[PDB]
DNA sequence: CCGCAATTAATTAAGCC
DNA sequence: GGCTTAATTAATTGCGG
């Protein structure tokens, strides 16, 4: 168990367009708070939760993404 | 006061050596060079990127 | 579709000088 | 307080399921 993917210089550069969106501490402590008991969300309970946070589905799907990335490396962070 | 590693002059210099060979490695060089320093994973992968920003502007 | 690896551009802030 | 730089955040590309 290791599952290694694919390095970045093969890849074709990115198109960030773009703004740089920044989530107000509601939106951010709902969010956790929803972490906290479903580290997962199927789409249309994702869509649910955005459309009651005013923000996309990319942005709570890319959240949760990146939330269980910083979770996993803080768990076997030891 | 939040945590803020300072890096040994020691890693210091494994880190930069490391870094000129390739500006990219991959995770298991990250990883043996991890034990060979006495830090985690994670504290070199942003070092790597870090330093990489640096040297592109 | 979905997670996830693997990365970035931007930033926030720690702590030397 | 400036400045370098470790840490954090919202994003992306593309495999492998």
């Amino acid at each position: 168990a290791r599952r290694i993917g694919h390095p970045y210089q093969n890849r074709t550069p990115p198109k960030r367009k773009k703004p740089r969106t920044s989530f107000t501490r509601i939106q951010v402590a709902e969010l956790e708070k929803r972490f906290h008991k479903q580290k997962y969300l199927a789409s249309a309970e994702r869509a649910a939760l955005a459309r009651g946070l005013k923000m996309t589905d990319a942005q709570v799907k890319t959240w949760f993404q990146n939330r269980r990335t910083k979770w996993r490396r803080q768990t076997a962070e030891e | 006061r939040r945590y803020r590693t300072t890096f040994t002059s020691f890693q210091l210099e494994e880190l930069e050596k490391a870094f000129s060979r390739t500006h990219y490695p991959d995770v298991f060089t990250r990883e043996e060079l991890a034990m060979k320093i006495g830090l985690t994973e994670a504290r070199i992968q942003v070092w790597f990127q870090n330093r990489r920003a640096k040297w592109r502007k």
